[PDB]
């Protein structure tokens, strides 16, 4: 891959969007498989 | 090449000086482990298996009074279980472990090179002063044969429920 | 100029063939951006854990420790049935083992600070089997290949157990093709 | 029990469950059986019932309104309501902050720190992200070694 | 560029020592290879670890079956050491003993000279049963492949 | 090589349809210039030669065994335990059931592990051992013409391989190993 394209992908907004999309997916899937968790189960 | 396996090269760690060394190590366990540790292990197995085989045969022939009552006529590994509940196997294991503490000390002396493998200096009757190499070869050979024999006896017992001699008399 | 494993792709530049198991297999070029020392330490840890995992999944189906808690031929069921306090104890022990074996250098910034620290060498050789230069290279290659094979085998075992819902040996002896 | 009643045995909680299920069933009555809307509403009913049952068994306390209430005082019988959740937060947040600070210093000692802050060096960033898992001991080590807290005479300040 | 995960703090602008300890070549079974104080390997070497472990096992043998054994009734009877009452300690007539360190009975574990005992014994379960790789009562993977190859639409 | 240049060696093509590959250098016994796919370029020649000898020997023994089974010659007491069936597949299944084939597998594998694997490993590490050489000449038939015996063994083993395959598939089709 072009190093210039890789630097563009390393630019701040691209990384922020990708990281926050990944985090949103993480939270969404956690809530999809373990929903309605108002508490830690103990 | 190897005297035992003509087509295979002699194992590097086997010089041939040790008793019973015929270049038999096709898988090269001597190249993995220290040969002093392996020699100690082989002599140990040899002696234990010789005692075990002679014990199987002698237990078939004769049984001490009282032990028959405690084991209810059980033989071999069933006698083992019965006498574990009895507590006799516990005493044997305690004193064998007591011996094996000093056995560990002797093993590390061997690994340090001060002691020959399997040499506990036990010869009260002085039977090894004439030809120690000859006696050592005899011991190793009989021990290997006893290892194979105790294997055969124990697995025959597992197959049939009968001791060595009882099996031979009731094949 | 070309990789040995994948002929049409070029040889990975960072893989110089010094490491055991190196066939020039790095199509995605992780080695370009991640130190090969870290990658090899990770590979060896993964392969060792998966060696033990495959051995455990295969062995604890036939031999168990005494007790109803430990009596489970199915490994995923053993995960739940085994005493939870014991499992947490194992987790804590693994943490302490990581800490001490890595000598407090457990991060990407400090793991290989000591030049003596080599990838995957944690000072573990209790019986000193690796002190022989002649067999050391063969042992290293065997360890890497074993780790790779065991990783693949453990992954397959876990997912085939998810599908079949039976142990590995039990599945192979009583196979029932997947239906929905 | 503290000042309220267990939610597993509250008529208000049961009434709320009943109302939710009845709303879903009224919405379902107008859809053919087996159609995607019917399946979706049935799954909604199942999710509601599971949520209410799990809340009941969780040991949550419920007031006269019929809704679970949280006891965030320190009581160990209600740790899972605020304390353990908050410990997980603090762990994740300290991780984020520690790795971010490490990257700030890494970029500080670079040819172009501003270029490193707008166009990131994601190999080093991922390195720090990895390091962040022992941030408590690492941060305390920084503090005690004196690499964390700056001296009063080395920080710019406005005139009085 | 930077190659991440170098493991070298100086690459990442992190604190580090300046002189790193050299790595000696010495091993202790049940121990590790690494820097140690002078004489550490000699005093606490593989010999120390192994012989100490052997002593520990020999001491475990009495401990595992710990208890007051008496033949006064005519048969060997085991009674917990907790039963004994000790004078001179006020309210505490019954005092902690070895069972406090080793609560085998409380957990329902039948210890023995060797770790496991009759009641608590390793369980060997035969996986094969009566199955066979092919042409057996059990339908194996090989059986599935043969049936599939001989199948009829 | 026996009859080098006529029976085997460089410039020998048993099937002129395909050109004698340059990789086939005429140094290996049984080299008759047949390798249309050019495997000799990449394969390990000694390993593949040992594989050929092993395949041929097993095939020869298998031909003898199948012919005796179909002819109905049985050892004293074999019929009572296994049966009187002449079909090779039924005999195989019956012997597996009784335990005969299991013991043969155990001992053949023991011989492999202790003799063939070490010998092959040393030969591939450059011991100089002739492929397929185990020193098994108790009757001393090969002392006179070892090279002639070698070529005869290789060719007979190849023919036996083809014959055994044919016999098995003939038994599958007609129920007869002959297939007549
Ligand atoms: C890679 C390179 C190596 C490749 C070499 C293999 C070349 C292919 C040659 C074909 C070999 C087929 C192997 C299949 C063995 C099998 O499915 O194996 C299954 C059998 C299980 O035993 C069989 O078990 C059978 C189980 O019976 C059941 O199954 C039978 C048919 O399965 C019938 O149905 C019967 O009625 C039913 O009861 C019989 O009861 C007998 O016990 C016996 O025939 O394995 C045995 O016999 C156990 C023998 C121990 C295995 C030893 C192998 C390792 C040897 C190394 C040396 C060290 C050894 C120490
Ligand atoms: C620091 C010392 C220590 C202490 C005091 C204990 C105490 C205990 N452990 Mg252990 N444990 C320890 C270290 C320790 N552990 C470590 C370092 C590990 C990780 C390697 C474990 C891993 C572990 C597991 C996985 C389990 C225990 C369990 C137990 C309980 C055993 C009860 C019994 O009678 O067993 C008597 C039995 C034996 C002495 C047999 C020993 C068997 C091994 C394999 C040999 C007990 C609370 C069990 C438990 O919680 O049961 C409810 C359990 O499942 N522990
Ligand atoms: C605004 C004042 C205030 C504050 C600051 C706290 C603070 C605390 N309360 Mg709470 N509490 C308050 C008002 C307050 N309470 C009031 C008004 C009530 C009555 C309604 C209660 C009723 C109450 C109960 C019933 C309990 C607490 C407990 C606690 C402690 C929980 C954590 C702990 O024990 O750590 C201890 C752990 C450590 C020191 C270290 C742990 C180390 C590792 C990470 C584990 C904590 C110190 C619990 C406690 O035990 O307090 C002593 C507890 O049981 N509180
Ligand atoms: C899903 C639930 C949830 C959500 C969405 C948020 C969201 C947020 N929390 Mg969090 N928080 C939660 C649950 C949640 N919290 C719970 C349950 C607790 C109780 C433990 C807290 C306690 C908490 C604190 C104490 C703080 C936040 C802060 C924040 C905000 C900034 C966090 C940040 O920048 O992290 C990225 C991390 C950093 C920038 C590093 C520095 C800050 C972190 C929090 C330090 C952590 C370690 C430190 C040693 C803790 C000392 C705490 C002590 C002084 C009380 C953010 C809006 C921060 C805020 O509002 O600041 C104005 C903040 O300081 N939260
Ligand atoms: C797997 C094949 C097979 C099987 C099932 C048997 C089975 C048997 N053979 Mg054996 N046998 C075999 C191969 C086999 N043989 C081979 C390869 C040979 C070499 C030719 C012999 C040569 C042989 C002889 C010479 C005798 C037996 C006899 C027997 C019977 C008693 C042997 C015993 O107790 O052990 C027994 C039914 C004995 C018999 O018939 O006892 C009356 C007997 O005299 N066998
Ligand atoms: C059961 C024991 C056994 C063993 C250990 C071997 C070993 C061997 N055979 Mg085999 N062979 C056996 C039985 C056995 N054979 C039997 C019963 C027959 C029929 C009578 C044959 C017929 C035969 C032929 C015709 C040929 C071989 C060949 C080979 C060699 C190459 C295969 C290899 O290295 O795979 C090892 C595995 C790998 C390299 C990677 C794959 C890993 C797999 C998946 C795992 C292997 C599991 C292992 C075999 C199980 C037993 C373990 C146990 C001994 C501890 C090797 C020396 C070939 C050769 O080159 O000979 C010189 C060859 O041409 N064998
Ligand atoms: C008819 C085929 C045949 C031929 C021509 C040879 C030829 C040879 N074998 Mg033999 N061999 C054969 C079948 C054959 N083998 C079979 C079926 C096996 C497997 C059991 C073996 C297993 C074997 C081993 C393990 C070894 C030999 C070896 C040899 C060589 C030494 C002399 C010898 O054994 O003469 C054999 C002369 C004969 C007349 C044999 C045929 C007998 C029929 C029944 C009549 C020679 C190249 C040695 C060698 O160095 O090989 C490279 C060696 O170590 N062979
Ligand atoms: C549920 C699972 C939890 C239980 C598992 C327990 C294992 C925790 C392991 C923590 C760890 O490895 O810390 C690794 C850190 C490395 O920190 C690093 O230490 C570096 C110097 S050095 O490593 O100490 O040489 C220092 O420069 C760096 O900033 C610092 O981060 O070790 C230390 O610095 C001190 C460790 C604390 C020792 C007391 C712990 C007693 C228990
Ligand atoms: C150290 C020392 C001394 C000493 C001493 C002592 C006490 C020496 C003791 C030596 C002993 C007991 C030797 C025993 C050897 C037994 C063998 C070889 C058994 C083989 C069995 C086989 C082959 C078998 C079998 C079988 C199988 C498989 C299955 C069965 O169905 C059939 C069958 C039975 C055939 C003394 C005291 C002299 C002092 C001296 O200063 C030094
Ligand atoms: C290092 C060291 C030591 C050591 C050591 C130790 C303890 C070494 C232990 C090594 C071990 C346990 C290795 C295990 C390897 C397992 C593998 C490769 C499994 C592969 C499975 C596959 C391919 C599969 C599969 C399958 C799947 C998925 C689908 C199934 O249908 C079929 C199947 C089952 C076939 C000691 C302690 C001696 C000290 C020494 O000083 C140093
Ligand atoms: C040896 C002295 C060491 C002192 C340091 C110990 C510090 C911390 C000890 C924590 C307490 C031990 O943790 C413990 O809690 C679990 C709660 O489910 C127990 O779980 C189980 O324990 C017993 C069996 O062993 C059973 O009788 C209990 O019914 C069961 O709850 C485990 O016994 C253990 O995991």
């Amino acid at each position: 891959m072009d190093s210039n394209f890789l630097k563009y992908l390393s630019t701040a907004p691209v990384l922020l969007t990708v990281w926050l999309s990944f985090t949103a997916g993480l939270v969404i899937e956690a809530n999809r498989f373990f929903p309605d968790m108002l508490y830690f189960p103990m | 090449m190897s005297p035992s396996i003509p087509f295979l090269k002699k194992p590097d760690a086997l010089d041939g000086t040790a008793a019973g060394d015929i270049g038999f190590d096709p898988l090269g366990f001597s190249s993995l482990a220290d040969i002093k540790f392996l020699q100690e292990a082989e002599i140990k197995h040899c002696r234990i298996a010789m005692l075990a085989a002679a014990g199987s045969i002698a237990q078939d022939i004769f049984t001490f009074p009282g032990y028959s009552a405690l084991t209810g006529g059980a033989k071999m590994t069933a006698a083992h279980d019965k006498l574990v509940a009895t507590g006799t196997m516990g005493q044997i294991l305690f004193w064998v472990s007591f011996a094996e503490v000093f056995g560990t000390v002797a093993l590390f002396d061997t690994l340090d090179g001060k002691r020959a493998p399997g040499d506990f200096k036990f010869d009260p009757l002085g039977m090894g002063k004439k030809n120690m190499a000859d006696m050592q070869l005899k011991e190793i050979k009989n021990g290997r044969l006893a290892m194979l024999g105790i294997a055969g006896m124990t697995h025959g017992y597992f197959i049939s429920g009968k001791g060595p001699l009882e099996l031979l008399g009731n094949f | 100029e070309k990789s040995a494993s994948v002929p049409f792709l070029s040889k990975p530049e960072k893989l110089d063939g010094s490491m055991a198991g190196d066939v020039g297999f790095d199509p995605l070029g992780i080695s370009y951006f991640i130190d090969v020392k870290w990658l090899r330490e990770a590979e060896l840890k993964h392969g060792r854990i998966c060696m033990l995992a495959t051995a455990g999944i295969l062995v604890q189906e036939v031999i168990h420790l005494p007790g109803p808690a430990f009596s489970s031929k199915f490994a995923l069921d053993a995960w739940s049935t085994a005493p939870r306090g014991g499992m947490v104890q194992i987790l804590i022990a693994i943490g302490l083992i990581e800490m001490v074996s890595n000598r407090f250098a457990i991060t990407a910034t400090d793991m290989f600070a000591n030049p003596n620290r080599k990838p995957g060498d944690l000072g573990f050789d209790p019986l000193s089997l690796g002190a022989n230069p002649a067999t050391r290279a063969k042992y290293e290659l065997s360890e890497v290949i074993h780790g790779r094979a065991a990783m693949m085998g453990l992954s397959g075992m876990i997912h085939q157990m998810i599908v079949s819902k039976q142990p590995v040996i039990d599945q192979l002896l009583n196979f029932k093709p997947v239906d929905a | 029990v503290a000042g309220l009643t267990p939610c597993k045995d509250s008529k208000d909680f049961q009434r709320r469950l009943d109302g939710s299920v009845k709303k879903l069933k009224t919405r379902l009555a107008k859809y053919e059986k087996g159609t995607p809307p019917a399946l979706a509403l049935e799954k909604q009913i199942e999710r509601t019932q599971a949520r209410f049952e799990r809340y009941g068994k969780a040991g949550l306390l419920c007031g006269t309104d019929g809704l679970p209430h949280l006891i965030t005082d320190g009581r160990w019988s209600h740790s899972g309501e605020f304390v353990i959740p908050g410990l997980f937060f603090l762990y994740i947040a300290g991780w984020i902050g520690w790795v971010g600070r490490s990257y700030v210093l890494f970029a500080r000692e670079s040819d172009k720190p501003t270029e490193k802050e707008i166009i990131l060096d994601v190999p080093a960033a991922l390195s720090f992200v990895s390091t962040g898992f022992i941030w408590p001991v690492s941060a305390f080590k920084e503090f005690t070694s004196g690499n964390l807290i700056a001296d009063e005479s080395e920080i710019t300040v406005s005139p009085r | 560029a930077t190659v991440g995960f170098s493991g070298v703090p100086s690459d990442f602008c992190r604190p580090a020592p300046t002189a790193f300890p050299a790595e000696p070549a010495g091993m202790t079974v049940f121990g590790a290879r690494g820097p140690r104080a002078e004489g550490h390997r000699d005093k606490f070497g593989s010999r120390h670890a192994a012989v100490s472990l052997a002593c520990a096992a020999l001491l475990w043998q009495p401990i595992s079956q710990a208890g007051m054994y008496s033949i006064d009734s005519g048969s060997l009877a085991k009674k917990s050491f907790s039963e004994m009452e000790v004078p001179g300690f006020g309210d505490a007539k019954k005092v902690p003993t070895i069972e406090s360190f080793f609560p085998f009975t409380k957990n329902g574990f039948d210890a023995s000279p060797a770790l496991f005992g009759k009641d608590s014994m390793i369980v060997f379960e035969n996986p094969l049963g009566k199955c066979g790789a092919y042409a057996s009562s059990c339908h194996t993977f090989l059986d599935e492949m043969g049936d599939m190859l001989k199948a009829t639409p | 090589l026996y009859k080098e240049g006529s029976l085997q060696g460089k410039g020998v093509n048993c099937i002129p349809i395909f050109k004698r590959p340059d990789s086939l250098k005429g140094d290996a016994v049984g080299d008759m210039g047949f390798d249309p796919f050019g495997f000799s370029s990449w394969v390990d020649m000694n390993y593949v030669r040992e594989a050929e000898i092993k395949h041929g020997r097993i095939a020869m023994l298998a031909f003898a065994g199948i012919v005796v089974e179909v002819l109905g010659i049985k050892a004293p007491g074999a019929g009572k335990i296994l049966g009187s069936s002449t079909d090779i597949f039924e005999i195989h299944n019956a012997a597996v059931e009784k335990g005969s084939m299991g013991q043969i597998l155990l001992w053949c594998g023991f011989f492999e592990m202790t003799a063939g694997l070490p010998a092959m490993q040393q030969m591939l590490e450059g011991s100089g051992r002739t492929p397929g050489d185990f020193g098994f000449d108790p009757l001393g038939l090969g002392k006179k013409d070892f090279a002639q015996m070698q070529i005869k063994e290789i060719q007979n083993g190849r023919l036996a391989m083809l014959a055994v395959s044919g016999m098995v598939h003939h038994a599958l089709i007609n129920g007869k190993v002959q297939g007549l």
